[PDB]
């Protein structure tokens, strides 16, 4: 059956930023980050 | 060392499904998504 | 059978494209594939909604109003219509390789367009840094006075 | 004369499909080649 | 004399990113618009 | 520095390219941003890699087989160097136009696709269509003596 | 991208193969499909593995080595190569019947090698049997003596 259509590519990047006395601070993060894993798989899909 | 070069070659049992789709999708990897800008 | 509704409309303006000119009458005859007679492509049409819609199909200056009942009507004639009317259009030698030059810069775009937000936020972020730096005067002048 | 010819058609309508199908993949089948290239060249930049 | 040109060029780049993601944004608001309506219609044509 | 497998392939190419000609001295002079005299622009070259990717960037010649070098050997080089090496093509003004025309087609090879199989396997049964009857009865033969 | 080692062997064997005629370049553009500048179809070149792979089968003399290389050094790319290069190997009028004498010898040819062992059994018994007399007179005149 088609996986396919009711499947999903989960990738994702986002940053945290803040002015702190007249500078701004950029903070990154990644998805694999915060789901606990320490290497980015890419195979991965989730069911929508 | 033990070849396995004549039982490689073999085939599986091809089986059609019931609705089409989904075929060249195999190995494709687009890019991560980002977040909107936040303040 | 073709509807009234839409035949009202359809039958006129295909009359009036023959009375015009004999020379498609030719062409829609060898492009249906029935008799070369007005009488006899007329009763196709009337007959067949998909030889109108292939009528409507060869003249389309007066017949576009027809044509576009004739779509709004039945949708299966246009389903099989666009099968049925296909061209391959011609496709330039230097084609494929004159847009292998373009992969190094829509990437830069796309990496531009990703951090910026929508593609409509590039391209106002664009113009506003294009923007006249009087423009910036102004807005700094009446933040100055106490407006926002 | 034609009971050769139609049931070749349907035979072959059978397999595709319907006889949209069929037209269509007559169409692709007899479409030129730099139309492939184009769309192996899409899919090589990274355009689905 | 540089000092006045220096901390702004550094202070866009903590804006942006890497000096790499400044170069290449100032290189993608100095291009030419007609590559902006070429992308544009390559995703109307339902490609990404 | 610069690695000195790159520095000996490197520095008899660009000191060659100045002793064949000298009017590319001031432009590597003028797009490195060194002093014109030769001694400076080789003194640059040993020093920093990005230099000398530009240089053997601005020569282009005799500093082919140099140039992939420094690629191989310095990995990390890599995307600065064609971050600042960029020239972007120019478009011709109806590229675009006549991509629109072909949407209506592409979209028919996608159909044909999904059927075939993957793109390989439409090209594959595209060309055993296109192919003689003959092997056809090759393989019917070959089949009846028994032999698969 | 082509690879830095794949790169090293092609562009220059491309560029001389140019240098020595240039005939192949509109061969090589209606092939590829690009424009029929050497700077267009060399970018071409370099962007694109495929069209590296193209162009060093249409250039038959200099890109062997190149050829080769690039089909060690990126194995994704066979498949479609082939599929790409296709060319029909034209079939003579007798062959399918010329082919269908002979079952009556490949039988018995398949049928004494299974009695022997191999193939390689059977071309050695058959070298063996059409060796000389004088080397069974000898053998047995070795073997009275001791020499197994």
């Amino acid at each position: 059956w088609p996986w396919h259509e009711a499947s999903t590519e989960f990738a994702y990047e986002d940053a945290y930023s803040v002015t702190i006395r007249n500078k701004r601070y950029t903070a990154e993060v990644k998805e694999f980050e915060l789901l606990g894993l320490g290497q980015r798989r890419e195979r991965v899909r989730i069911l929508k | 060392p033990t070849s396995m070069k004549a039982l490689d070659h073999t085939s599986i049992a091809s089986v059609a499904p019931l609705e089409r789709g989904s075929v060249d999708t195999d190995d494709r990897n687009s890019a991560p998504r980002r977040g909107a800008n936040f303040s | 059978m073709l509807l009234p509704v839409v035949a009202r409309a359809a039958v006129p303006a295909i009359e009036s494209a023959i009375a015009a000119t004999p020379g498609l009458v030719s062409r829609i005859a060898a492009a249906i594939g029935s008799k070369v007679s007005p009488s006899a492509i007329l009763a196709a049409v009337k007959s067949n909604p998909v030889v109108a819609g292939l009528t409507l199909a060869q003249i389309g200056s007066t017949g576009y109003d027809a044509y576009q009942q004739l779509l709004e009507n039945h949708p299966e004639v246009a389903e099989m219509l666009k099968d049925l009317s296909f061209k391959a259009d011609e496709i330039q030698p230097d084609f494929i390789g004159n847009l292998g030059q373009y992969r190094e810069e829509l990437e830069l775009v796309e990496d531009a367009a990703r951090f910026v937000g929508g593609m409509s936020n590039l391209i106002r972020l664009r113009q506003a840094l294009e923007l006249d730096i009087k423009y910036y005067g102004l807005k700094m002048q009446l933040n100055d006075m106490g407006y926002r």
